[PDB]
């Protein structure tokens, strides 16, 4: 147990939490790793919402079970991706090389720039004999050039990213573990981590599943709010959840772990990357009942474009599949939900303009001659008054 | 490789690897119980001065064994073992008894 | 004796102050330090305002104990930090890379600059084997990337600012020490040390008093005031408090060991780095009686922005924690103070227009419809009068 | 001088040597069946800590007797039976038979 923290280190993972640790998670990230021992040249995928957790479970994967480094695997290399530019796919290899090399010869390392990308892989599958047993962890892709990268070298990875579909460029291993919202049981433990003041009185209890409808299980704005609730009073999550309502995350936004101060700072990122088109589908999601299950013909009403009503559902699996920003069902009838948290996001973002032009929209379709039956009754239901009052 | 223990030791335990001791009795011994190369013996068996061979034995060494055995094995045979005595007792005084290595172990050389 | 001053040159330590020294704190300083040895990657602030004599403590609290050199750490890494560019944060450590290299091979310094930081973090934690145990002290942090970095460095190390946020960021436990405004009874200790006109006469001793009075207790200013004494006369102290209360610490400004010769200079710095809206709150919280434990309500009249005039408060406490500007006593009722160090700064820098407008709003509000209770007596100006007929 | 077997027998039961156990307890007893030496005695007898006496004894020890019997035939007369008896079935999971680990895992 001091032999994998030389290897940690080396390898740049970073510490593992030790106030909250998920468990069924990690202990499935590391059973179909073991099953893979033998395979070679597979993706592992973290697929995730943002700041909903799941580079933190990385670097507690590979730090509870010393096994995963010495037994099933001889070293670690965790590199963070981030790449938007299109160098970016190029760069992170050049950062792989001087990784994979030794102590010595880093005085000596020549110039990359020279180096070709036909010669930066060939360069780096060269060296890579010298570390058989080796896995390479990538936190936060957000592109597909490296799996083509990946691909060519034939080579093993974790993957922690947001956006689910740059997996469908590889044409080798893939299994994947989704980072859901954190359960309504856990967030209790979280914050019994934290020591959040224990749920006591009925209305102080009134209180706590609220924010978890609101924060929807997003453990970096939970952190955040733990940064703001210095008091450690339910009276000061009430009034930071009321800051919210009238505030936004930008309320909720504080300095923490995270890279980020604020949520919608990452958010942004996922709201850039978006299909030109799908992105105004987002734009007008502000205008619906949030955590609320509602039909697909209830959102044909305010997303832009006859009976080719599916693209409207299209565009809601697409976005749902990317950063997991929408929230869709199959049964018992094809419905979507915008969390919380999203929804917030988007009224706080969207031209203020275009939250009342987006529910004009509905009001424009609105009309015609759990379980929620809308169906029956789309042009009459108006279920959701409180937040169309809102708007 | 070592570890913070293992080379605080070689460390702490200098003062006295200084006034008797010399890297070209121990090559031969370690080339042996395989820790070493040829070219490690090369480069720690053809130094000028003594400190030389010493810094290159103690910098090379910290690298190349899974523990610190085979260089107490033989402080012991090359009649320095108020040497290898000494570094028994100092790995002792961590694993079994804590806390009693810095007022027993470490202070009477301040 | 002689070692340890080899191993603090070698290290950048400045020379401690001999003639007159905090002793509780330098000796609060060292023993805390003593107490983390076993433990590895510890964070030790000793947050304080603006010269509030920090950076000095540690070069008297690395040099009075020798065990702390040499006993409880092997080597001494202390260099000043005061980044501000985002490019800082990694200069910091490419100058941490050659201090921590041998005398050899600095000749063959390469361009670490021109690599990339997985690289020169990387390349520190392999050569960091060399010295184990290793203090680094870190004079002067204003950002946080540095902890986000150092964290990802498991290392261990001094700290030295003026607030103290950052540990938020960080997630590996952190302990504090708080260097307050110099008590009046250590005060006069100070003068005697530096030299001064013995107190005697009693309008001299009242003479003598109103010069503490307004540095508040900074040693900085409590320097930079003794410095303005050549004729070494009280009468001339007196003269100087005088001029304060009119020109402020232009007047007073000279050359000092301290990095800026004017306080006004320092604290700039201070104003700069404050978040913008956060700003703003602070430029209209001139309007107040300095020295004074004056409540949160009666401050509510002149800062910017339902019951939410605790949006007041959070402004206070935040304002009072990024470079303890304010100070909020909690009990009997939340109230800060504007210290006059903090209150003559801003005064003289800021409009004093805005400050004749927010002292009307001040009123206004105040009409509305040391145990003061403006609870029932909240418009009451001739109150501070002496202080309001001022502006 | 001892050797492999019989100094490994002294580090295995180790872990127990620490919990129950007094060199000045077996000094007399050893100066006698001729094995030490009245500074060797002097050196393990004044020592402030026992792991320190523990660890001259064992130091001391394992150069000195031709075998491992003065010290079965000691834990015995002691009341610390409990521990010569595991150093003879230790003693014996090798005297009696000629198997044991061969370099593996
Ligand atoms: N198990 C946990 N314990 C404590 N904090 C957590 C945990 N999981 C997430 N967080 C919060 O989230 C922050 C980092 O989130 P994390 O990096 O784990 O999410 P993420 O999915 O990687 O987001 P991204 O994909 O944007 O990197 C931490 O600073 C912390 O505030
Ligand atoms: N113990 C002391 N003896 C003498 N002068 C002192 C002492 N403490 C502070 N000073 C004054 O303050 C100046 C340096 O202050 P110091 O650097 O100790 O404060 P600081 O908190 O580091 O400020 P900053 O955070 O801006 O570095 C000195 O030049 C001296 O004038
Ligand atoms: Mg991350
Ligand atoms: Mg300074």
């Amino acid at each position: 147990r001091q032999m994998l923290d030389r290897k940690l280190l080396l390898g740049n993972v970073p510490k593992q939490m030790t106030c909250y640790i998920r468990e069924y998670h990690v202990d499935r990230v590391i059973k179909k790793l073991d099953e893979m021992c033998d395979l070679d040249s597979f993706f592992l995928f973290l697929h995730g919402r943002a700041g909903s957790g799941k580079s933190v479970i990385a670097s507690q994967a590979l730090s509870k079970s010393d096994q995963l480094i010495g037994i099933n695997y001889d070293s670690i290399v965790w590199l963070k991706d981030s790449g938007t530019a299109p160098k970016s796919t190029f760069d992170l290899f050049t950062d792989i090389l001087l990784m994979l090399k030794s102590e010595d010869d880093l005085l000596n390392f020549p110039s990359v720039e020279h180096v070709t990308s036909v010669v930066l892989k060939r360069m780096i599958c060269n060296a890579l004999i010298d570390r058989p047993n080796t896995l390479f962890v990538f936190d936060d892709v957000v592109q597909e050039e490296t799996i083509r990268w990946a691909q060519e070298l034939r080579l093993r990875c974790l993957v922690t990213t947001r956006d689910v579909e740059i997996s469908n460029a590889a044409s080798q291993t893939c299994e994947f573990i989704e980072v859901t919202s954190l359960e309504i049981d856990e967030c209790y433990d979280f914050l019994e981590a934290y020591g959040m003041p224990m749920p006591v009185g009925e209305k102080e209890e009134d209180v706590l599943n609220k924010t978890i409808e609101l924060s929807s299980g997003n453990p970096a704005t939970l952190m955040m709010f733990f940064k703001s609730c210095e008091p450690k009073t339910f009276e000061k999550m009430a009034q930071l959840n009321n800051k919210l309502e009238s505030r936004g995350l930008v309320g909720v936004e504080c300095i923490t772990p995270y890279s980020y101060k604020s949520l919608a700072m990452a958010l942004q990122r996922c709201v850039e990357v978006l299909s030109d088109e799908d992105r105004s589908a987002l734009a007008f999601a502000v205008v619906m009942p949030p955590g609320v299950d509602i039909p697909v013909k209830l959102w044909s009403c305010v997303i832009p474009v006859e009976q080719l009503d599916d693209e409207v559902a299209d565009r809601l699996k697409r976005l749902s599949k990317r950063g997991a920003l929408l929230s869709g069902k199959r049964m018992p009838v094809l419905t979507f939900k915008i969390d919380h948290i999203i929804h917030m996001f988007l009224k706080h973002v969207v031209d203020a303009q275009t939250i009342a032009n987006g529910i004009s929209i509905l009001e424009q379709r609105l009309l015609e001659i759990t379980v929620i039956r809308p169906e029956d009754f789309p042009k009459f239901m108006q279920l959701h008054q409180k937040f169309y009052d809102s708007l | 490789m070592l570890c913070e223990i293992e080379c605080r030791a070689l460390s702490t335990a200098h003062t006295r690897l200084i006034h008797d001791f010399e890297p070209r009795d121990a090559l031969t011994y370690l080339e042996g119980k395989n820790i070493f190369t040829e070219d490690h013996s090369e480069l720690i068996s053809k130094m000028s001065t003594r400190l030389e061979r010493i810094a290159n034995f103690l910098r090379i060494y910290r690298r190349q064994a899974s523990e610190l055995g085979p260089l107490i094995d033989f402080f012991n045979y090359n009649n320095q073992s108020h040497l290898a005595d000494f570094l028994e007792d100092y790995i002792d005084f961590a694993i079994n008894e804590p806390d009693l290595l810095r007022p027993v172990v470490i202070a009477p050389q301040f």
